[PDB]
DNA sequence: GGTTGGTGTGGTGG
């Protein structure tokens, strides 16, 4: 149902360290 | 993982360590997919030329963890598995082929800040993330050099198009397969290593921001050499026989 | 404490 959504960040409205790295890949 | 760094906690809360009952160890990692299910790599349970061939009952679940070794009370859950489903037409013998398999807990686990279920991609998601040159993230406790950490280490990398992947090895590719790494001269470095196995690689859909697993570590020849790439089982293509299994079981 | 208790150094590090 949830899958996939982190308690500490997603759910809190926080980036972890590096995954603006992955969606950067997607669009520079 | 090579040229990683130490996983925040709580940053990959589907992170599953395989663990030994006898002698006491880590095996590999694994993923957890729903409170009762939790997916691997077939090779961690059943390799016979290593002589390889694990039962049920020789093995843990370790589950909400980030120390390799220390027992996180109040934090990580230690299941027992009831069963474990290997794919019927997993290739050990050549090359890995669907180096996949299932565990059932014996009880479903609660989840918590630590412990967390991750998505399983269908075609739409696939499709749209599972492409050349975007970025996944892969998770382990395994070897930091070919040959180690105190916590649980991530990287980030790169999906390799099929015909680099199928060049930089003599090993048959299959479509249950991806590759993924930097080429040699990109700019960064970084893989899975020994003991990664079984571990997701996960893409973030910037459409719904959950984190969905398109791979499972898999095989590589050493860890982090030039012009060579991780392996990762395609876990969309081997999607049919996931839902079969706990459809079933 | 901590990513967590407590006749609290082990049970699993310090
Ligand atoms: C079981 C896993 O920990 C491990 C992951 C290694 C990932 N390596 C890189 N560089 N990302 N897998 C293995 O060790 C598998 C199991 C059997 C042997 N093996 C290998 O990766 C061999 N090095 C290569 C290989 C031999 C036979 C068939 C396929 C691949
Ligand atoms: C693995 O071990 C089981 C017993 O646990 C045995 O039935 C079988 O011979 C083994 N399988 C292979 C492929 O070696
Ligand atoms: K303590
Ligand atoms: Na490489």
């Amino acid at each position: 149902a949830d899958c996939g959504l982190r308690p500490l960040f997603e759910k809190k409205s926080l980036e972890d360290k590096t995954e603006r790295e992955l969606l950067e890949s997607y669009i520079d | 993982i090579v040229e990683g760094s130490d996983a925040e906690i709580g940053m990959s809360p589907w992170q599953v360590m395989l663990f030994r009952k006898s002698p006491q160890e880590l095996l590999c990692g694994a993923s957890l997919i729903s409170d009762r299910w939790v997916l691997t790599a077939a090779h961690c349970l059943l390799y016979p030329p290593w002589d390889k061939n694990f039962t049920e009952n020789d093995l843990l679940v370790r589950i909400g963890k980030h120390s390799r070794t220390r027992y996180e009370r109040n934090i990580e859950k230690i299941s027992m598995l009831e069963k474990i489903y290997i794919h019927p037409r997993y290739n050990w013998r050549e090359n890995l082929d669907r180096d996949i398999a299932l565990m059932k807990l014996k009880k479903p686990v609660a989840f918590s800040d630590y412990i967390h279920p991750v998505c399983l991609p269908d075609r739409e998601t696939a499709a749209s993330l599972l492409q050349a040159g975007y970025k996944g993230r892969v998770t382990g406790w395994g070897n930091l050099k070919e040959t180690q950490p105190s916590v649980l280490q991530v990287v980030n990398l790169p999906i390799v198009e099929r015909p680099v992947c199928k060049d930089s090895t003599r090993i048959r590719i299959t479509d249950n397969m991806f590759c993924a790494g930097y080429k040699p001269d990109e700019g960064k470095r970084g893989d899975a290593c020994e003991g990664d196995s079984g571990g997701p690689f996960v893409m973030k859909s910037p459409f719904n921001n959950r984190w969905y697993q398109m791979g499972i570590v898999s095989w590589g020849e050493g860890c982090d050499r030039d012009g060579k790439y991780g392996f990762y089982t395609h876990v969309f293509r081997l999607k049919k026989w996931i839902q079969k299994v706990i459809d079933q079981f």
